[PDB]
RNA sequence: CCGCCGCAGGUGCAGAUCUUGGUGGUAGUAGCAAAUAUUCAAACGAGAACUUUGAAGGCCGAAGUGGAGAAGGGUUCCAUG
């Protein structure tokens, strides 16, 4: 009925948050009664409790928007908000030269 | 808080010791005039003095 | 006789027209559980998790207009409810609700 | 215990009480009211209908700013209620007097409740907190309800 | 516990924004409106808008509703009812 203690334990037996601890909802006898820590680590080696994968933020449009910005594009007069002194500063040109 | 001196941790020790029931035999006794114990103290009711 | 299955395209736009904002696709929701109980007369109705997925598809903001339902009356197991005959509403996942007439389907 | 009204004959009256009950007085005095003139089943009939609102309760005497309803109108009254709480912990009490009526052996469906009557209980001391650091008291108003069937044709 | 004859007084209440205790009308009234938002199925159960689990849709968005400590708290910690 309560599978609180059973969350918290098999987070910090994972390794993740308690956000990626997937437990099996037709299986739930079975977690109901863990009772300790090495007994949620038999529900992962029969394969009950098990960790979700990392939500996508894939940057993939990230890149391919890069590589028009390498090329000059998104860059225009309409696409600066700093000064030419804050996006790439003279004392550093200097510096090169 | 965490950081405790011996005496104050002490004082708490005593506090938890007085903050238990009374027995469900001492009210059977002749001389019955306890119903429950009144200077039960709780942590957000009373502050415990300090 | 009562185990009796048809298909139904529901018009969410115009039982959902006015409502505000966060209390659309929710509200959407209450619409196929009203109109399940108009068609197939059964106080007992479950709406499958499959179908709550396409209702909240676009947000709560945001409902498809047209959404299709094979609405399956049924009998019940042991464990006896006040009502016996519920309705299971099952998601119908059509590309075009163009010329839809509501189908009775076949057990 | 010792009830308000002694009923025609203890043969064909069956008890039922309820004694310090967590629903409110005015709803409830007001729902026990409307019973008072009802047959065992009439009576369960109307109350499950005010718990799904189908029929309601008309609020007569304690009705200071109680809104209206369509079916107060049946009653001959334009305000009314669905108390669902004070309902429902009258119809645990006929379920206590049907059964009394059982084990004494009456007729399940001839009594029809004749007397039933609501007492205030003992207010439940808790309290609000208000403006300016001023706390006013938030008491429960709990009442004590008691009933006796009585058999007819 | 009281009548009569004497004696004695902290001896008679409607008031004092009197004191203490209790209860009314107001009244089932005002109110339970700060910071976007919840829906579906199943489980345990006498009982579900709220509990737990899965699936959705969301918020905080690294100067956070995150992970920790100082001061203060003192068992609030954790399990089983």
């Amino acid at each position: 009925s309560m599978l609180r203690l059973q969350k918290r334990l098999a987070s910090s037996v994972l390794r993740c948050g308690k956000k990626k601890v997937w437990l099996d909802p037709n299986e739930t006898n079975e977690i109901a009664n863990a009772n300790s820590c090495q007994q949620i680590r038999k529900l992962i080696k029969d394969g009950l409790i098990i960790r979700k994968p990392v939500t996508v933020h894939s940057r993939a449009r990230c890149q391919k928007n890069t590589l028009a910005r390498r090329k000059g594009r998104h860059m225009g007069i309409g696409k600066r908000k700093g000064t030419a002194n804050a996006r790439m500063p003279e004392k550093v040109k200097w510096m090169r030269r | 808080s965490s950081h405790k001196t011996f005496r104050i941790k002490r004082f708490l020790a005593k506090k938890q010791k007085q903050n238990r029931p009374i027995p469900q035999w001492i009210w059977m006794k002749t001389g019955n005039k306890i119903r429950y114990n009144s200077k039960r103290r709780h942590w957000r009711r009373t502050k415990l003095g300090l | 006789n009562e185990v009796v299955t048809r298909e139904y395209t529901i018009n969410i736009h115009k039982r959902i027209h006015g409502v505000g904002f966060k209390k659309r696709a929710p509200r959407a929701l209450k619409e196929i559980r009203k109109f399940a109980m108009k068609e197939m007369g059964t106080p007992d109705v479950r709406i499958d998790t499959r179908l709550n997925k396409a209702v909240w598809a676009k947000g709560i903001r945001n409902v498809p207009y047209r959404i299709r339902v094979r609405l399956s009356r049924k009998r019940n197991e042991d464990e006896d409810s006040p009502n016996k005959l519920y309705t299971l509403v099952t998601y119908v996942p059509v590309t075009t609700f163009k010329n839809l007439q509501t189908v009775n389907v076949d057990e | 215990v010792r009830y308000s009204l002694d009923p025609e004959n203890p043969t064909k009256s069956c008890k039922s009480r309820g004694s310090n009950l967590r629903v409110h007085f005015k709803n409830t005095r007001e729902t026990a009211q409307a019973i008072k003139g009802m047959h065992i089943r009439k009576a369960t009939k109307y109350l499950k209908d005010v718990t799904l609102k189908k029929q309601c309760v008309p609020f007569r005497r304690y009705n200071g700013g109680v809104g209206r309803c369509a079916q107060a109108k049946q009653w001959g009254w334009t305000q009314g209620r669905w108390p669902k709480k004070s309902a429902e912990f009258l119809l645990h009490m006929l379920k206590n007097a049907e059964s009394n009526a059982e084990l004494k052996g009456l007729d399940v469906d001839s009594l029809v409740i004749e007397h039933i009557q609501v007492n205030k209980a003992p207010k439940m001391r808790r309290r609000t907190y208000r403006a300016h650091g001023r706390i006013n008291p938030y008491m429960s108003s709990p009442c004590h309800i008691e009933m006796i069937l009585t058999e007819k044709e």
